[PDB]
């Protein structure tokens, strides 16, 4: 029901006990389950909260979580029943639990733990103990094409039967129309056709609480399952995986975005791991290492999926991988997979215990839905704002920072309505003056300073007259190393323009000062991941709440102010805050570009001169 | 000789050492007589082709630099026209 | 002598040359922007200014967000 | 958007050869319809455009064909007008040619860094009489074949 004011009128249907103040959580019909972070049962109620709902929003106070059948499936494989739940809820929620709700949790924790799809002999097997609901699914077409047949056509005969690799992924969307998900249970302990792996954790490897506690989510009954884990940029993230890996101890296969990643990866594994170097190898492009003997390998997406034809002995590491059975498979950034390219990649690849690791998860082409089927359920998310708490990441401080656009400039931004508009306002005179202005003081403050640009012009034009390090497409990867390494060290340099390839192409050496100029156009989860990358916890300012310092450049009246509230949106769900700031104080002291009109008349021509074609 | 289907193998005359290994050193290619003739006029219009083949591309830059010339100075002409005393 | 009554407006001079884009442009139609007086002000008729800043609201609601 | 007024005076000159209420002019008399409008063609391109409207050979054409090349040559016309006021703004020393050093200096105008073989080569290039430079028709020409305008 629904009131004139807009609000459902929930008092009907949720029955108030006495039990206020005690009870900290409300229960909404509508799925959304709110929680007081300042009642004394906040941490109980966080973590049953956590296992069992989908975080929407983590303000200061007052937590938003969400329900879904995903959650609840993922709450089931880390073994929890429908009894002790909703026990649990009665005694923590204010009101009566809705019905409805509770025959939601009724209907989906039942169909869960059904169906069950193991890989031996590089075949796949649907199996469960009831027998009726596996010839009811004997009755779907898609699933009658999906079942491996003889080569005759004539389909194969607790029973389980095998099922086309090719046509498993297709299979994975018909469960949930099915309502039967799969459960990606492994035999952990109890694999016996791929050999260990004399591999393990090095005394120097630490794991902080929050770590343990999702790879103790992960570990359900001390079995590994296939899933999604989401942790901040700077969390040890890369120590993670290796730590999961270490513990799996059987075959693993890791997949980067670059060659970068590829290295850092195997950095962290000498770094935290005991294998043999000599098992290690990277199937990389430029270093090639034979497949024989890797017990762990590490690739990329672009590798795996080149369509094309590829080397000779590209076909025969490929031909390794088919032959070879993964326990254990690492997907790095996974919000990237929903490509059709990269989802291929799952299929080409015969994995039991696919793991990915990510930051942001907020796919701009909502292509998550399927992904909870291509991976699993989101395992584990941590609170960035507690983290900021204990001190493991920086407390990132950060601004909006308005900068009116010049009359002329803003005449012409609205004389073009095209894409070329961007150029207008990415190259205001005006925000010029406040980049040099920032520039200059946090130099003055010995900060290091990291200038993202999307735009390749605008961004050498920026670095040129300015006289800094500029990174663009190209990027000749010893020029781009040779500059970051004198950015972390020679104290000259301090001040890098980077363009889109510093999301996840690279590695990006700490800093503690990131200005955004140019926006992709509303990508808020690549620029938030960008954001999270830049900033890490720095020592000397861990006491300060704010030891790192984020500033966004954003042309005053444009479309800019748009993409930057759509960007936005995801860091304030987050409880990152943003504050407005128009006047800068010490610019009318300081002396800076484009001080006179005609400077300003010139840079005009000049970005006029690049025209809709550039 | 590849576009001719005519069996073609460099003629490998010496060794160089540079880069810290013997290097092979090729001198040309060793083609049959028989159609050595027939190899060589197209190889002559191949490359009477593939210089104009750059020629062209020349060109084409060339051209592109005009329209990259005088629209800069239009636009250049037309702010002065919206901002000129 | 010929002097004008109509209504005074004073705004950015980025609302400036929005209003002269309008004009030249007749988005608002017919050219009710009779003359401009400083760098800041402009000098319009009321029978259309109403309309104008409607246009104007609408810009800026172009240049914001909905939730 | 093309013309308002200019419309009416297409319409007038289609009436003015069109006495009898035909509906169509002969194509004889197209020459004189561009000299009562103000165009003022050559020879052969009185033969090519004569070419283009009357491919069937009919000779005659009606309203819609008529005005469409009145539009047309305008729209030429005009950027010819535009072609040559940037061929003076280059022409600075009004001798009616881009002389290398005119392009030079027009160029150093502007900030450009065109290194000075480029310079003559698109000299050279957009030369056609081999003069060395480059003339008002040959820019015409130039311009007519530019990427767009
Ligand atoms: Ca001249
Ligand atoms: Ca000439």
């Amino acid at each position: 029901k629904v009131d004139e004011y807009g609000a459902k009128d929930y008092r009907l249907q949720m029955p108030l006990k006495d039990d206020h103040t005690s009870r900290p959580l409300w229960v909404a019909p509508d799925g959304h389950i709110f929680l007081e972070a300042f009642s004394p049962v906040y941490k109980y109620a966080q973590d049953f909260l956590v296992a069992i709902a989908e975080p929407v929003c983590r303000p200061t106070h007052v937590h938003e979580y969400k329900l879904t059948a995903y959650s609840l499936y993922a709450a089931v494989s880390v073994g929890l029943q429908t009894s002790d739940i909703t026990e649990y809820l009665r005694k923590l929620s204010k009101t009566g639990v809705p019905d409805g709700i509770m025959q939601f949790i009724k209907l989906c924790t039942v169909s869960y733990g059904k169906v069950k799809l193991v890989l031996k002999h590089n075949r796949y097997f649907v199996e469960s103990c009831h027998p009726d609901v596996i010839q009811h699914l004997l009755q779907d077409p898609v699933i009658r094409e999906c079942r491996l047949r003889n080569s005759e056509g004539e389909a194969t005969e607790t029973v389980s039967f095998e099922v086309k690799q090719e046509m498993i992924e297709e299979l994975q969307k018909r469960c949930i129309h099915l309502e039967y998900p799969l459960l990606a249970e492994y035999d952990f302990r109890n694999d016996s056709v791929n050999p260990d792996i004399n591999i393990d954790l090095k005394p120097t490897a630490v794991l902080r609480p929050y770590q343990e506690k999702s790879l103790r989510k992960m570990f359900g009954n001390g079995r590994a399952r296939s899933g999604v884990i989401v942790l901040p940029c700077g969390a040890g993230k890369s120590l993670v995986g290796v730590t999961a890996a270490c513990t799996v101890r059987k075959r693993c296969l890791v997949l980067g975005n670059s060659a970068v990643s590829v290295e850092q990866w195997k950095a962290q594994f000498k770094m935290w791991s005991t294998i043999d170097d000599s098992q290690i190898c990277r199937f990389t492009s430029d270093a090639k290492d034979k497949p024989i003997g890797c017990s762990v390998a590490i690739s990329t997406y672009s590798m795996l999926g080149h369509t094309t034809k590829r080397s000779w002995e590209a076909e025969r590491v490929m031909e390794w991988l088919k032959t070879q059975e993964w326990g254990l498979m690492i997907l790095d950034e996974v919000h990237t997979i929903p490509a059709k390219m990269f989802r291929r990649v799952l299929t080409i690849v015969q994995a039991h215990c696919k793991l990915g690791l990510t930051a942001t998860l907020v796919r701009e082409d909502d292509k998550i839905v399927d992904l909870n089927f291509l991976i699993g359920p989101k395992l584990y998310e941590a609170n960035w704002m507690e983290l900021q708490n204990n001190g493991y990441i920086a407390k990132v401080q950060c601004a909006e920072v308005w900068c009116p656009m010049s009359p002329e400039f803003y005449r012409e931004y609205v004389a073009i309505k095209t894409k070329k508009r961007i150029l207008l306002y990415t190259m205001n005179p005006n925000k010029f003056r406040a980049c040099q202005f920032l520039i200059k003081f946090h130099e003055r403050r010995n900060d290091k300073i990291i200038v993202f640009a999307d735009n390749v012009f605008a961004l050498k034009e920026y670095a040129i007259r300015l006289n800094k390090p500029y990174i663009y497409g190209p990027t000749s990867q010893g020029e781009r190393m040779q500059i970051l390494q004198n950015f972390k060290h020679n104290p000259k340099i301090n001040t890098i323009f980077i363009s889109k390839v510093g999301d996840t192409s690279f590695d990006l050496p700490e800093a503690n000062v990131l200005i955004q100029i140019s926006s992709h156009g509303g990508s808020r989860r690549q620029e938030a991941q960008r954001l999270g990358r830049v900033l890490r916890a720095k020592k000397g300012m861990v006491a300060e709440e704010y030891n790192a310092f984020f500033y966004s450049l954003v042309s005053q009246d444009t479309q800019e102010m748009a993409y930057s509230t759509k960007r936005q949106r995801f860091l304030v769900d987050q409880g990152y805050s943003f504050k407005v700031i128009t006047k800068l104080a010490g610019m009318e002291e300081e002396d800076l570009a484009f001080s006179t009109k005609e400077e300003q008349q010139q840079l005009l021509q000049k970005v006029l001169a690049a025209t809709d074609l550039d | 000789a590849r576009k001719l289907d005519i069996d073609c193998v460099q003629a490998i005359t010496g060794f160089d050492f540079h880069g810290g290994y013997s290097h092979p050193v090729t001198d040309g290619y060793i083609v049959c007589e028989e159609f050595k003739d027939v190899l060589l006029t197209a190889w002559e219009n191949e490359q009477a082709v593939i210089e104009r083949k750059e020629k062209e591309k020349k060109e084409k830059r060339a051209l592109g630099n005009w329209k990259l010339l005088a629209k800069g100075l239009l636009i250049r002409e037309r702010l002065k026209r919206r901002y000129g005393p | 002598v010929n002097v004008l009554k109509g209504v005074l407006i004073e705004c950015d001079p980025a609302m400036k040359q929005f209003l002269l884009y309008l004009d030249e442009s007749n988005a608002l139609g017919k050219k009710f922007i009779i003359q401009d007086i400083d760098d800041t002000h402009v000098f319009v008729i009321a029978e259309l200014v109403n309309v104008l800043q409607e246009r104007v609201g609408e810009l800026m609601d172009q240049n914001a967000f909905s939730l | 958007e093309l013309t308002e007024e200019q419309k009416q005076e297409i319409r007038e000159a289609f009436d003015l050869f069109d006495a009898d209420g035909t509906g169509t002019i002969d194509v004889k008399e197209l020459k004189v319809a561009m000299r009562a409008l103000g165009f003022e063609p050559k020879k052969e391109e009185i033969k090519k455009m004569i070419s283009e409207i009357d491919k069937e050979g009919t000779g005659k054409m009606n309203f819609g064909d008529f005005l469409t090349v009145m539009t047309q040559k305008m729209s030429e016309k005009d950027t010819k007008e535009e072609i040559l006021k940037a061929f003076k703004l280059f022409d600075d020393d009004e001798t009616g040619k881009i002389s290398f050093k005119n392009l030079k200096r027009v160029a150093k105008e502007l900030g450009e860094n065109l290194t000075d073989e480029e310079l003559q080569e698109m000299i050279d290039e957009a030369d056609r009489d081999g003069d060395g430079e480059v003339s008002e028709q040959e820019f015409l020409r130039i311009m007519k074949k530019t990427s767009l305008y």
